[PDB]
């Protein structure tokens, strides 16, 4: 989670 | 003494997992090319060990690999893989042995480790961990493995486990301050440094170090930028965060904190843009  | 930054594999700017191999020299600030890897890879892990570079699972945008392969620091070949597939792992080296944990195999988060054995060429399966980890780095310090935050598929974490080779178990240290997955660590001066990452609700540029005598989390001055499935290793008594993903772009830079200014500096902003990479040093 948080990525592109 | 001449050591280099080694960057492979990630997420490049086409969005698709990449093979690219570069090495940045932070004394002359030069990058250069290196032979890339043979399958593309993502959610990556790289160590280097006894001049040997190893890429070690990752993602090649179809399933999460447990495939492993080596360059002798040059030609890129194929080892034994991991008995997981395994990709966002902690990974490390400790006594000629590499170790890797948690993991993603795109069903489950993991907790268990194994360790690779270059004599035999052989991965062997040891103790699990209390909690499945995506995205918790591996970093060893006077003979212990330590596993820092990361995500269970449910809650990113801020808990810290410690595996001791002379009990084969893990227990439980003194948490981080803040929830981090995709964060970048490395032990620095018998601290360990925890850069950036996501704590659920935005991409950290924070900055967090661990006294291990003291069993003590203490915050350290931020980033240039927030920096999320960053790489970050030691270098001549400096830290260094490489590329990543500030929440809106991928980053080029690599930024270096250095204790003696307790602040940090781009020392770079050439390399290729990219995130989850796997990153160690070299020895020339």
């Amino acid at each position: 989670p948080g990525g592109p | 003494a001449n050591e280099v930054l080694l960057v492979v594999g990630g997420f490049g700017s086409q969005q698709s997992p990449i093979d690219v191999v570069e090495k940045y020299d932070p004394k002359t600030q030069e990058w250069s090319f290196l032979p890339s890897i043979t399958r593309k890879r993502r959610y990556v892990a790289s160590v280097s060990l006894h001049d040997r570079i190893y890429v070690i699972g990752g993602y090649d945008g179809r399933s999460r690999l447990s495939s492993v392969e080596c360059l002798d620091y040059g030609v890129w070949y194929s080892v034994a893989p991991m008995n997981v597939r395994r990709g966002l792992a902690g990974a490390t080296t400790l006594g000629d042995m590499i170790y890797v944990s948690g993991g993603f195999d795109g069903s489950r988060r993991h907790t268990s480790m194994e360790r690779y054995d270059p004599n035999i060429d052989q991965w062997s399966m040891l103790g699990d961990m209390q909690t499945a980890r995506e995205g918790a780095g591996l970093v060893v310090a006077s003979g212990v493995i330590y596993c820092l935050g990361g995500y269970d598929g449910l809650n990113i974490l801020n808990s810290v486990e410690k595996y001791d080779p002379h009990t084969g178990h893990w227990t439980n240290v003194t948490p981080m301050a803040t929830k981090r997955s995709g964060a970048g660590v490395a032990l620095l001066n018998d601290h360990i440094y925890v850069v950036g990452g996501f704590d659920g609700t935005a991409h950290l540029s924070s900055v967090e170090a661990y006294n291990i005598r003291t069993d003590s989390w203490t915050t350290v001055t931020s980033m240039t930028t927030p920096r999320c499935y960053v790489g970050a290793t030691v270098l001549r008594g400096r830290l260094y965060a490489i590329a990543g993903y500030d929440g809106n772009s991928l980053l080029s830079s690599i930024e270096c904190y250095d204790p003696i200014i307790d602040s940090w500096e781009v020392v770079t902003s050439m390399g290729t843009q990219r995130c989850d990479a796997g990153v160690c040093v070299l020895r020339e």
